[PDB]
């Protein structure tokens, strides 16, 4: 199931020739704490993406319950 | 309130009535081969009204080079359904079969809204 | 499952009965987890000597524009862009 | 230092179309250019 | 001096003002006006009827000879009573030079076709007439060019919508596809590109009544 | 006198003496830039924006304040005029704190525009690595005003504007040299109805709307002309719309009536259009509590009551009500054989006969070249603001001489307080009174009387001297007489055909009764049989619809094309630039089907067909944006005098959350001024 | 179809933006779109905008097309005014101004 | 590029630091920059042919 | 095995954020106006702590 989404970004410039440092080779590499595991493209899985509008709702509509 | 101008292709109505009533006979004689050649479920004379409806639509027309025009696009089509270049979904494009009817009476209209 | 009823940092999430959780009986619905309200609100302010300063978003030309902040005020002043927070003691 | 933007900037120069007519009234025969061996 | 103005091609405007009034002494009858333009291109705006005659004189006269004709561009302007103007781009290779004729018609007076001096308007005037709508009485065969086959309309005069009034579909009742109003998830969302000080000051002026 | 012969880029001119350069280059078309200069303010210099080169003359001139003087050469795209300027806007941009990408006012910012337009495309300013720029205190201004003292440029358009439109005096200058600043010395509340104003004047984005703040751009908005109903002036209005939404409301020029000024209750009713809004038909249950149903349930739900009524049906037109709403009422009552058909505001009866009875005879317009006014129970700063403004300008310029009958109040500008007592108006009609004196000799006397008063028992006797009074007063070409109204439905309904009073219709104790946008409580359900069956049409659910027995939505003025009338006359017309919201429809559209399930169908479908009706009743009604002079007219105590009490008087306003800010605000700040002494 | 000139920009002072007249067709209906929430319409001539020289012209297209057109009253060409400087420093006049 | 900041953007590193790049930064981005009125036609020898604009 | 490429390259894209955390996007909406596609959709508002914000972002990748 190998696929060409599982390179984590770490490796992913050293191996599009992006640049000829591998990431032990350079220290200019950041490490903050909201970084994030790689993951695959998750097509066609019950993990996929599928969008929705980010804003909740702007009219409110009167309660005449109270 | 009256201009000179250059005319289209006739100089009196009368010539303009002529022209109008040829394009109808090239389309009511066409109408068996076009029901052969376009797979399409209209027959005969459901098309033969077709023609017969949508020559009223211009029913109040009155300049000459506007109904030059009408003409000159009406023939068009004609040799673009004459020939098969017009493709069988546009034919069937002259019905908007697709498109349900919308009612027109206000109660209607307000219950399903704009 | 327990990302349909999360609620993002935007405030945003579909009411259990909604209809429009639908989409995500197939699929899952990401709400990111870092949320940047709480994460700037975690670094302490800087304290000054001088009465203006400058951020840059702290990298120069890899930051935003430089904009100066005045501190006369009591409380810690923020930066409009990064969010950072200024006081002068 | 003498860089002002009234000199250097080109946009502020065009001036309408000229009407060649005109122009003289207020103001080998004649070829649109220089003669060329297209052959 | 300064870099980064364009230097004017002046021995190339010379010829064109020069040349440009020669035209004007020619073609009385229907040469109306002769303008030398900013980009030193020569426009020669003549009257509906004189597209056949002027045309026919700049390709064969001895001084002429725009053997080639490049383009025909519609523009449409509602703003003007004759909304529609068409231009020609004519090339001449043996004096090396371009030169501009404009005309103007209505919606449906027709203009006379060029495709006798040039044939090589053949296409070009079809899709004048298919974008805009403006007839060429005496073309071989005028006939829509671009658009679909029994398209209504003429999608380029600026008083038509730019998503057109039909989308298309595959029903699978009919098994065809077929053509119903438009309907748009998202609308263009249109950008109020206006600027409310005048920038050009040589133009505010121009242009006595 | 003679007009003065000068010459603009080599053009000749004709202008007044006394005429600036600035305006003498705007007869060309020519306009000169500009950024302490506004036309509706008093004359400064600061900018130094608006230089421009003058034939044989040592220095620049300021285009806003020279006067032109005859024979002049004035070059304003010269090379020297082009230096001048791109000087400026390379010293205007030094401090500048380069915010575009965060300030509201970008994309419509005069510094930008100009900049381009004018200034130079570099920056010399090497010293931002040394020292770096400057960077001034914020201040609290408000809940209205967001402030960002860093952007300002120093105009003074806002201390001007404060100190000769408002009238308040509490804005100014402090400082000197670049330690120069605008604002309060100590933290106050810039409270006044006019503050909203200040947001448009100042050209950078310092001062600028803070329930706004950040909501879009510029370029995004579409934007739909529009007027106001909150306030009876009917001030012309652009709404800003983004995709189905309005985000903000700003003033559209109007000469005539608006000025480009605009009330805070206009300008700020935004919010209420987005909350406590009816959605859905809603019905009483047996139980006794609200469901929402489907259109074709309501409206045979409705129809039930209507038959089973049997002519014993009224109508209340309300506050924000239309007038092509209102017509549809009527007619509907109509064709089912009912005339009770009123208002809620009442009014001296029989007030409806002449057209001149309940309006503005004197134009809004009119009344800056006032001379001699006289205000019976009236507190126009609050009841109608942009009247005041023409007021206090009348005031500064005409030497405008006031006087008031009524509780003690302030203007913002001096006037004399007559007394409250009810005798007073006809001693000053009498011509005993000392100020009866003012009003004979005055060249353009006026006598406005605030709506309320009329309404009040007394009012006819009151109406009936001033209107008495006014016509001895009467001059050429002028109508002293004035009636000042404070709802855009009151003058429609009353020129439609409508009776005055909500008492109209409880007098007649009917089975059915329309509440039409009727938000105030001036009706309740006690009044009411205990046989009856109240029916809302409205935008807002509020106190009109807690009583109703069946709601059915209705559109908000942003969401229907509809006719309304100011006070002075004009008709008006509305666009809606927002689709409504859920199975809301239009108020008029209601009543036209509500006669289908009552089977007396209306003679018109569509909109024109119903404007063609109106066209019948009144001629004039059809003739929008225009007047139709109507010539002859034939203790007191007053609502709303505190500012506390302007913002929550509708129930769009009263739905507002900014408005609770305001209210919130007004009294924080008395609440602290009471304890520190 | 509503002739009308463009609405002047209360928050600046340039003008060069209203010097034209145009057409903008009626408001129709906008909706919440149900996937993502943008806004959505059916509406080809809603986006419409069309620029000319005087009503005249602008009626004159309107009926060349067929269109139902109603025109917005002209704005009338603004009245004279003074705006003198000096005025700001009266003797006995209310114009003086406290401020500077 | 051509040094003219209001037909060309300016550098990024003089947009973060000099007020006047960024002015015409969020100009020629939001409203573009102003062409003068006018009309012409450009031509060049494009593999195909005489490819031309007008 | 794959590539070669260069920084510059073109992809799909991403909303960064400073090394605080904080989101670098301040809803100016320069993109949407200069999206030739009209791709992007931008809503903004008043953030809680009152920071210049985005509450919706959204690009239609087709
Ligand atoms: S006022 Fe705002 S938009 Fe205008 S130049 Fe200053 S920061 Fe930029
Ligand atoms: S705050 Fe605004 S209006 Fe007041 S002086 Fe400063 S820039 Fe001018
Ligand atoms: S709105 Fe767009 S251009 Fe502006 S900061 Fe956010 S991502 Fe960048
Ligand atoms: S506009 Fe004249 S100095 Fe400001
Ligand atoms: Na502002
Ligand atoms: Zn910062």
């Amino acid at each position: 199931d190998y696929d060409g989404s599982m390179i984590p970004a770490e490796w992913y410039g050293w191996m599009h020739y992006k640049t000829d440092l591998p990431p032990i080779r350079d220290g200019c590499r950041p490490k903050y704490k909201w970084i994030a595991d790689h993951s695959e493209n998750l097509s066609g899985t019950k993990e996929a993406y599928y969008p929705y509008s980010t804003t909740p709702n702007k009219v409110e509509a009167w309660e005449p319950k109270a | 309130a009256v201009q000179q101008v250059r005319p289209i292709l006739s100089v009196d109505r009368e010539e303009a009535r002529k022209r109008a009533l040829n394009l109808y006979k090239a389309w009511y004689r066409q109408i068996p081969y076009i029901v052969m050649d376009y797979d399409i479920p209209m027959t005969v004379e459901q098309c033969r009204d077709k023609l017969r409806e949508e020559f009223v639509k211009h029913r109040n027309v009155t300049d000459i080079r506007v109904i030059d025009m009408l003409v000159i696009k009406g023939q068009m089509e004609l040799k673009e359904s004459v020939e098969i270049w017009k493709q069988k979904g546009h034919i069937m494009r002259y019905w908007k079969e697709s498109q349900d009817p919308k009612p027109t009476d206000f109660l209607s209209k307000f219950i399903q809204g704009v | 499952r327990g990302d349909i009823e999360k609620v993002t940092h935007t405030g945003q999430v579909f009411d259990k009965e909604d209809y429009r959780n639908a989409r995500f009986v197939n699929a899952k619905r990401y709400v990111n987890e870092n949320w940047g309200i709480k994460l700037i609100e975690e670094v302490p302010p800087k304290e000054c000597t001088e009465r203006v300063v400058f951020c840059d978003g702290g990298d120069g030309p890899l930051g935003h524009p430089k904009v100066y902040i005045n501190l006369d005020k009591p409380g810690n002043h923020i930066c409009g862009y990064c969010g950072l927070r200024f006081v002068k003691k | 230092s003498a860089n002002y933007y009234c000199q250097r900037d080109g946009r502020r120069e065009v001036l309408p179309p000229i009407d060649l007519v005109e122009q003289q009234k207020q103001l080998k025969l004649p070829t649109p250019g220089k003669v060329y061996a297209w052959d | 001096d300064k870099p980064t103005v364009r230097q004017p091609d002046a021995v190339a405007r010379s010829h064109l003002s020069d040349f440009g009034r020669y035209v004007a002494e020619c073609l009385p009858k229907y040469v109306q006006k002769v303008q030398l333009t900013a980009g030193d291109e020569l426009e020669v705006l003549i009257a509906p009827e004189g597209v056949v005659p002027v045309l026919q004189f700049l390709k064969d006269h001895h001084q002429a000879q725009f053997t080639n004709l490049v383009d025909i561009a519609g523009v449409d302007v509602p703003c003007r009573k004759n909304r529609f103007e068409v231009v020609y781009n004519l090339l001449s290779l043996r004096y090396n030079s371009r030169i501009r004729v404009k005309t103007y018609t209505d919606e449906l007076t027709p203009l006379d076709s060029a495709c006798e001096v040039h044939k090589a308007a053949n296409w070009y005037e079809r899709e004048i007439w298919d974008m805009y709508g403006v007839f060429f009485a005496n073309h071989p065969d005028l006939r829509r060019i671009l658009t679909d086959y029994g398209f209504e309309g003429h999608p380029q005069r600026r008083d038509f919508p730019l998503s057109g009034y039909v989308e298309l579909r595959y029903d699978d009742e009919k098994k065809r596809v077929v053509c119903e109003p438009l309907e748009l998830a998202q609308e263009f969302r249109k950008f109020d590109l206006s600027a409310p000080w005048e920038q050009f000051p040589n133009f505010r002026n121009a242009n006595p009544p | 006198p003679e007009k003065i012969e000068v010459f603009v880029d080599d053009i000749p001119v004709q202008v007044v003496p006394g005429t600036t350069v600035l305006q003498a280059a705007a007869q060309i078309g020519v306009e000169i830039p500009r950024f302490c200069y506004h036309e509706r303010l008093a004359v400064a210099g600061n900018c130094r924006m608006c230089l421009v080169e003058v034939e044989k003359s040592p220095k620049p001139v300021a285009a806003c304040a020279m006067p032109v003087m005859k024979g002049w050469r004035i070059k304003t795209n010269s090379d020297l005029t082009r230096k001048a300027r791109e000087g400026v806007m390379e010293f205007l941009l030094m401090n500048h704190p380069l915010d575009c990408p965060i300030c509201d006012q970008g994309g419509e910012c005069d510094l930008q525009d100009q900049a381009m337009a004018f200034g130079s495309d570099r920056s010399r300013f090497t010293d931002i690595n040394y020292t770096g720029k400057r960077a001034v205190e914020d201040k609290d201004i408000g809940p209205l005003v967001k402030t960002i003292m860093t952007r300002c440029i120093h105009c003074t358009r806002c201390v001007r504007f404060a100190s000769e439109i408002a009238g308040v005096d509490d804005l100014g200058t402090t400082g000197r040299g670049n330690d120069m600043q605008i604002g309060t010395y100590v933290e106050k509340l810039f409270l006044t109805e006019l503050s909203g104003n200040v947001i448009d004047l100042c050209p950078v984005g310092a001062l600028t709307n803070k329930p706004y703040s950040f909501v879009a751009r510029p370029w995004e908005i579409r934007k739909v002309s529009s007027i106001d109903v909150l306030d009876a002036v009917g001030s012309n209005i652009v709404v800003s719309t983004r995709t189905n939404e309005v985000l903000r409301i700003l003033p559209r020029e109007n000469e005539d009536v608006n000025e480009e000024w605009l009330a805070d209750k206009s300008r700020f009713a935004c919010d209420g259009l987005k909350r406590q809004r009816l959605v859905a038909p809603m019905v009483r249950m047996p139980n006794g509590e609200l469901q929402a149903v489907e259109w074709e349930g309501a409206l045979i739900a409705v129809a039930k009551a209507i038959k089973a009524a049997g002519g014993q049906i009224a109508g209340i037109s309300g506050q924000l009500a239309d007038l092509e709403a209102q017509v549809a009422l009527k007619d509907l009552l109509n064709r089912l054989g009912s005339e009770v058909v009123a208002t809620e505001q009442g009014f001296i009866a029989g007030g409806t006969d002449n057209r001149a009875n309940y309006l503005l005879n004197s134009t809004i317009a009119g009344l800056e070249e006032a001379d001699a006014v006289l205000l019976v129970g009236t507190n126009p700063r609050y009841e109608a603001p942009l009247v005041n403004t023409r007021l206090r300008k009348a005031y500064v310029h005409n030497e405008l001489q006031i006087a008031s009958i009524g509780p003690k109040i302030d203007l913002s500008y001096d006037h004399e307080n007559l007394g409250a007592d009810a005798a007073l108006v006809k001693d000053v009609c009498s011509g005993a009174h000392a100020f009866s004196k003012v009003l004979e000799g005055a060249k353009k006397p006026a006598i406005i009387i605030g709506a309320d008063l009329l309404e009040r028992a007394d009012g006819a006797a009151i109406h009936a001297t001033v209107a008495e009074y006014c016509k001895k007063l009467k001059k050429p070409n002028w109508n002293p007489f004035n009636v000042l109204q404070t709802n855009a439905a009151q003058v429609g309904a009353l020129d439609v055909g409508y009776k005055a009073g909500a008492q109209t219709a409880v007098k007649a104790q009917p089975k059915v009764l329309f509440l039409l946008n009727a938000d105030a409580g001036k009706v309740t359900r006690e009044q009411l049989p205990k046989d009856c069956f109240v029916v809302y049409i409205g935008s807002h659910g509020d106190n009109g619809a807690s009583i109703a027995d069946a709601v059915l939505p209705g559109a908000a003025y942003t969401e229907k094309q509809g006719i309304y009338v100011n006070t002075e006359g004009r008709p008006q017309q509305t666009l809606p630039g927002v689709s409504p919201p859920g199975m809301a429809r239009e108020d008029w559209k209601i009543l036209r089907a509500l006669s289908e399930v009552v089977g007396k169908p209306l003679p018109y479908d569509n909109l024109d067909e119903l404007r063609n009706r109106l066209e019948d009743v009144a001629p004039h009604l059809t003739r929008l944006g225009q007047l139709e002079p109507a010539g002859d007219a034939g203790a007191i105590d007053i609502k709303l005098k505190e500012l506390r009490d302007y913002f929550m008087t509708d129930a769009i306003s009263r739905a507002s959350p900014t408005m609770a800010k305001c209210i919130s605000a007004v009294n924080k700040q008395q609440r602290e001024n009471e304890a520190k002494q | 179809v509503r002739i009308h000139i463009p609405p002047k920009n209360a928050m600046q002072s340039g003008t060069d933006n209203v010097n034209t007249w145009q057409i903008e067709f009626d408001n129709r209906e906008r909706w919440e779109n149900p996937l993502m929430g943008w806004a959505s319409s059916g509406d080809p001539l809603s986006n419409m905008n069309v620029q000319f020289g005087s009503p005249e012209e602008a009626i004159t297209f309107c009926e060349r097309n067929g269109w139902r057109w109603y025109v917005d009253g002209a704005a009338k060409p603004k009245k004279e005014r003074v705006k003198n400087y000096g005025i700001n420093f009266a003797w006995n006049k209310r114009t003086r101004v406290s401020t500077k | 590029k051509t040094d003219d900041a209001k037909v060309a953007p300016p550098s990024r590193s003089e947009m973060k630091t000099s007020m006047e790049a960024l002015i015409h930064h969020f100009k020629l981005f939001t409203q573009g920059y102003q062409v003068p009125p006018g009309a012409t036609y450009t031509a060049i020898e494009a593999p195909k042919g005489e490819f031309g604009v007008y | 095995e794959k590539g070669p490429l260069s920084p510059r390259f073109r992809g799909e894209h991403a909303l960064r954020r400073y090394p605080s955390g904080e989101e670098r996007c301040i809803a100016c909406k320069l993109c949407e106006a200069i999206c030739p596609a009209q791709a992007i959709t931008i809503e903004a508002e008043e953030r809680a702590d009152g920071s210049r914000r985005t509450t919706r972002y959204d690009i239609d990748m087709t």
